[PDB]
């Protein structure tokens, strides 16, 4: 008795997607959903944008698998960066630093879906753009002090 | 315990595991097809009887 | 060498292509050229033939007429 | 009971019971054996061949391989119980029950399996202080793969009653945990429970029995039930429920209660564990007054000049003459048991390789003996006639003609295939009984039978057919990786002979048993156990070799490859002095070896077609991809000649001199000798002495071997080592102890993949050869024992070792194998190789 199944799945962990007999087991089979289909599904919003590191909800209704990737922050400003090696030379390293992207982490910071114990934008500008390892804000500015000055987005989204 | 832990007849559903630390307890399992079922609803713990850290 | 006297022996494999026939530590039958001992023709001091490998003969197995027992 | 009544209780199919014991060591696979010969009666009857192979009852020892039949009669009410299959009756009282040589052996046995894969019934023996026990487990996952219903026998009750002290009541969730932790195993992998239908060893069923082995000593939940179903007026049938330990037994109201309030004496204790317990507590404090009452409440019998002795003595004549250990064995045995009319039609999938729509498959089925023959072997075992291989063999289609003329298909035999399909007729059909041959006209299906002689070309692997178009005999899984190999060679070099002829001898006798040659010329014999390994060395040694065997290593394989750019300028001299090559030597691009090993990099390959790949893909210069003169070694191999001299107008006539050479030389590779890998030798300029009568091959052969050799000592030359894939298969919390132990060994994991993923574990993993023993003690003492491995060959793959520094990493296996050679210890070098233009 399965009735219109609304069901949430977590799974971590996105390279391309994998396949190699691997992914869940055990949730995949007896949600009647595929085994292989799943992760091919899966390719299309963890491919071009984002290859490192995921975290993707699968989300289940009767055999379709929905993959959403919590609109996961981390992976945006990765994938934000100087970027479309694919794979066979990733390998120096994925932590490539030196990035700007103003706007398009504000767009980011919509997609951190309205829960950030906000006030919308300007308390959401912060929390993302401190988060930074790899993208260290606008062109040529720092980070840690130029967000509490962020003139730009507040209004916009509210 | 400030109640009367029961535990429910069914399936837990859980892989062939460790049957013999419920059984132990005893907790009486059985295995129903691979997974790990709860055999009859029985009251583990009564009101002010200290939890064992096993059964806990 | 043969069984029974241990005794070292040289002996040609004679008709086609044959040392692929004959196998290191296989069981083979010499027998002799005809030649009242003395060495072949051309070939120095190989007084003997080779008739068999692993009981089958060589001469079968060429013509494909038979297949080589196992080991 | 002779041989004309055994042939007709063959014919008897339904009444059949092939069977196995499944233990652990030192579980008492020996003691219940014995203690059911003992009982047998008809036809066995005294202590009979349970540890055949001496030193097997010495050490007590289940090493291995033979032999038992049982006849027992059925109780006329309790042949009603009688489940299984299409209303035979089951038809007349007697039962013959066959018990098979199970391998103690926790190795999975290729002998375990090969008694396992046919094997109706199992039996298994897991004992009661120490249980499950991945010992049991292991022969269990085998066994329920091959459609092996289990019975369970929980052993060495004794013990927790005498020496532990044996609270009722803890003795009562030792026996629920244990029985419950066999349905860990059987649950999972029943392939599928529901048309496997409830595999289900549980014990109200009473299909689990309570384990005095050594005192037999037997337990009965049936043997209960009846006793107290005339007292209690009550129900056999609802008895066995409520013996069944929520059982509630409130004797002040008399209730049947599933009441464990107020408390709630366990049936289990009350009416049967608590009389058990008096007779133990009264005899061995010696109380020969409460001795006599209970003796007589339940009708305790006094046996014979045996009244002497106190205690212990008293003990087993007592236990004995209440409690049937052989009864209550053979009472499961014949109630649940597999039938092979019953069990052959579910374990059809499994048995055969074609055709379950097959005319041979249908017959199986149905256990026709009007059926195509189809033989399973099983084995070659074991007979002191060691001038030749006694099959064991069972009849699931038809019957087992002295002498028919069959069709002895070996393992890999598919019916288009003309290959080792050998049409003789079978000498003699034999009863196995165990360390006995009886001979005898007719084997029917389901049989065990003994056939003769099938043994030459019986190595290993077999099914017999008179059938054409049969269909062969899924045997295939013994497998649990032979990987414990050593090599085996005779101080006597006059025993050669004898050796090898041993070696097909056990080849024959052990199904575990692989002998294969290595390319160093040392013949390996290899066992599924390092244990099984030690138990085949004793046996060629003593019995089919007679051999004075030397046992060493494995010593390994070596090969010699080139990092770089030949610095030099590499120039040979002919002992004519007017023959002069120039050389250079190149590596080796990493895929194009492989590629050529594959065979994308055909040899035979015309050059220009082939070029094309070497060029465009390979990254090849397109001129020097065509002019490749040669594979060499033998020449298939990896390494070439390049011919970078085109207009040495001489060229034609010394081409076959050199291809000669290269040949030679790259067998020969100066470090080791010491084979070859990956080299590109690129030839320079050609310089003539004009007479081509001394253009020989005997000097022009030496210009290029010297010359070859000098280019690979520029060369920056370095050796391989070879590593394996390792497959190991654990029950989760044991992958840990796997990853360990692949540290210390300095290897690689591979990936990581589960099943149905509470599902067992297999990681895969790079295992060096050299470190790879003692591989199972390793794992296991980590893991701890759930750690099975299984090991291939895989790889080989370059070390950066620099040979020509005695750094020692390469070098060491280089000067021991110049060494044995004999074979100038080191000597390495340019002057040698050079004649300075």
């Amino acid at each position: 008795d399965p009735t219109e199944v609304k069901l949430v799945y977590l799974r971590c962990v996105g390279g391309e997607v994998g396949a190699t007999s691997s992914l869940a087991p055990k949730i995949g089979p007896l949600g009647l959903s595929p085994k292989k289909i799943g992760d091919d599904i899966a390719k299309a919003t963890s491919d071009w944008k984002g290859l490192k590191i995921t975290v993707c909800l699968t989300i289940q209704n009767r055999q379709a698998a929905i993959s959403v990737v919590p609109s996961a922050a981390s992976l945006i400003i990765k994938a934000l960066k100087e970027p479309p090696r694919d794979r066979k030379k990733q390998k120096n390293i994925k932590h490539s630093g030196n990035i700007g992207f103003e706007d398009i982490l504000a767009i980011a910071r919509v997609m951190r879906p309205r829960s950030m114990a906000r006030e919308l934008k300007g308390t959401c500008k912060e929390v993302l753009g401190t988060a930074q390892s790899v993208g260290c804000t606008v062109d040529g500015k720092h980070p840690h002090d130029v967000i509490d000055e962020l003139n730009e987005g507040s209004i916009e989204v509210p | 315990a400030p109640c009367e832990v029961t535990v429910p007849a069914q399936n837990t559903g859980l892989g062939p595991e460790k049957t013999s630390f419920f059984q132990a307890l005893g907790i009486t399992t059985k295995i129903s097809r691979g997974t790990i079922e709860i055999l009859s609803d029985v009251q583990l713990i009564k009101t002010g009887d200290k939890v064992g850290a096993s059964e806990a | 060498q043969l069984i029974k006297n241990g005794k070292k022996i040289t002996a040609f494999v004679p008709r086609d292509g044959s040392l692929n026939y004959i196998e290191e530590n296989d069981e083979v039958l010499v027998a002799g050229f005809g030649r009242k001992g003395h060495a072949v023709g051309d070939i120095p001091g190989v007084r003997f033939k080779v008739v068999k490998v692993a009981n089958v003969s060589l001469l079968a197995l060429y013509k494909e007429k038979k297949e080589r027992p196992r080991s | 009971f002779t041989v004309d009544e055994i042939r007709g209780l063959m014919d008897k199919k339904r009444n059949i019971r092939n069977m196995s014991v499944i233990a652990h060591v030192d579980h008492g696979k020996s003691t219940l054996t014995d203690s059911l010969v003992s009982k047998a009666g008809i036809i066995a009857g005294a202590t009979r061949f349970t540890d055949t192979r001496k030193d097997e009852q010495e050490r007590c020892i289940t090493i291995k391989s033979t032999a038992i039949s049982m006849y027992f009669e059925v109780e006329e009410k309790d042949l009603v119980f009688i489940t299984h299959p299409d209303q035979r009756e089951k038809e007349c009282k007697g039962f013959l029950i066959n018990l098979i040589d199970s391998p103690g052996h926790v190795d999975f046995s290729s002998e375990v399996t090969a008694a396992l894969r046919v094997t109706d019934g199992a039996l298994v023996v897991v004992d009661c202080v120490s249980g499950v026990c991945v010992q049991t487990e292991t022969v269990l996952r085998q066994a329920i793969a091959e459609r092996i219903k289990p019975i369970l026998f929980m052993n060495k009750m004794d013990r927790a009653l005498l020496e532990l002290q044996l609270d009722a009541e803890e003795l009562y969730q030792t026996f629920q945990r244990i029985v419950e932790n066999v349905n860990v195993i059987i649950a999972t992998y029943n392939d599928d429970g529901g048309p496997m239908g409830e595999v289900r060893v549980d014990p109200s069923k009473g299909s689990v029995g309570f384990g005095s082995g050594l005192h037999g000593w037997a337990f009965t939940l049936k043997q209960f039930s009846e006793m107290y179903s005339e007292k209690f007026k009550i129900d056999v049938v609802k008895l066995m429920n409520r013996l069944w330990g929520e059982n509630f037994f409130n004797a002040k109201t008399k209730k049947w209660q599933k009441q464990k309030e107020a408390d709630n004496k366990r049936s289990f204790c009350m009416y049967i564990l608590d009389p058990i317990y008096k007779v133990f507590d009264a005899i061995m404090n010696y109380k020969k007054e409460e001795i006599g009452t209970l003796l007589e409440k339940i009708g305790v019998t006094l046996k014979h000049e045996d009244k002497d002795k106190d205690g212990k003595a008293l003990l087993k004549t007592v236990m004995r003459t209440w409690l049937p250990a052989g009864e209550a064995l053979l009472q499961m045995i014949a109630i649940h048991l597999p039938s092979p009319v019953v069990a052959q039609k579910y374990r059809m999938e499994m048995l055969y390789e074609g055709p379950h729509d097959d005319e041979a498959a249908i017959a199986v089925k149905s256990c026709d003996p009007d059926g195509p023959l189809m033989m399973y072997i099983s084995k070659m075992v074991p007979t002191s006639d060691k001038g030749r291989f006694y099959a064991f063999g069972r009849v699931f289609a038809g019957k087992v003609a002295t002498g028919q003329k069959c069709r002895i298909m070996g393992p890999n035999y598919t019916p288009g295939k003309k290959e080792d399909l050998y049409e003789k007729a079978i000498q003699r059909t034999i009863l196995m009984m165990g360390r006995y041959v009886e001979a005898i006209e007719d084997v029917p299906s389901g049989n065990i039978c003994g056939l003769v002689g099938v043994d030459q070309f019986l190595v290993k692997t077999g099914t017999i057919t008179t059938f054409k178009d049969a269909h062969n005999m899924k045997v295939m899984k013994f497998s649990v990786s032979p990987v414990v190999r050593v090599a085996v060679e005779p101080k006597n070099p006059a025993d050669l002979p004898k050796l090898v002829e041993g070696l097909k001898r056990l080849a024959k006798s052990d199904p575990m048993v692989q002998c294969i040659i290595e390319e160093s010329g040392e013949h390996i014999i290899a066992g599924a156990g390092e244990l099984h390994l030690e138990i085949c060395l004793k046996d060629l040694e003593e019995d089919h070799a007679c051999i004075p065997l030397k046992k060493s290593d494995p010593v390994v394989s070596y090969r010699e490859t080139v990092s770089e750019e030949s610095d030099q300028m590499c120039l040979s001299k002919s002992p004519n002095k007017h023959n002069r090559l120039l050389m250079k030597a190149l590596p080796m691009p990493d895929g194009l070896p492989e590629d050529i090993d594959n065979g994308d990099v055909s040899a035979k390959d015309e050059f220009k077609a082939r070029a094309r790949y070497l060029s465009e893909k390979y990254d090849y210069d397109v001129t020097e991809a065509r002019k490749i003169w040669c594979f060499g070694p033998d020449g298939t191999g990896p390494n070439f000649i390049l011919d970078c001299t085109k207009s040495v107008q001489y060229l034609n006539e010394i081409k076959d001199s050199v291809v000669a050479g290269f040949q030679w030389a790259s067998k020969e590779g100066i470090l080791a000798d010491e084979n070859l890998r990956g080299v590109r030798f690129n030839i320079y300029d050609v310089t003539l002495h004009a007479d081509a009568i001394h253009r020989g091959g005997g000097q022009i052969i030496p210009t290029t071997r010297r010359c070859l050799y000098a280019a690979a000592i520029t060369a920056k030359p370095r050796l391989m080592e070879p590593v394996y894939l390792c497959e190991i298969q654990c029950p989760e919390v044991a992958v840990g102890g796997i990853y360990g132990v692949l540290n210390r060994r300095r290897g690689h994991v591979f990936e990581e993949n589960q099943v149905v993923g509470t599902p067992m574990f297999v990681v895969k993993a790079y295992l060096p050869v050299n470190e790879s023993f003692g591989f199972t003690a390793d794992l296991r003492s980590n893991t701890g024992g759930q750690a099975f491995p299984q090991c291939v060959f895989d790889h080989w793959q370059v070390l950066p070792g620099d040979p020509s520094e005695p750094s020692s990493k390469p070098y060491a296996i280089v000067q021991d194998t110049r060494k044995r050679k004999g074979l100038k210890e080191g000597l390495p070098d340019l002057s040698q190789y050079l004649d300075k233009l």
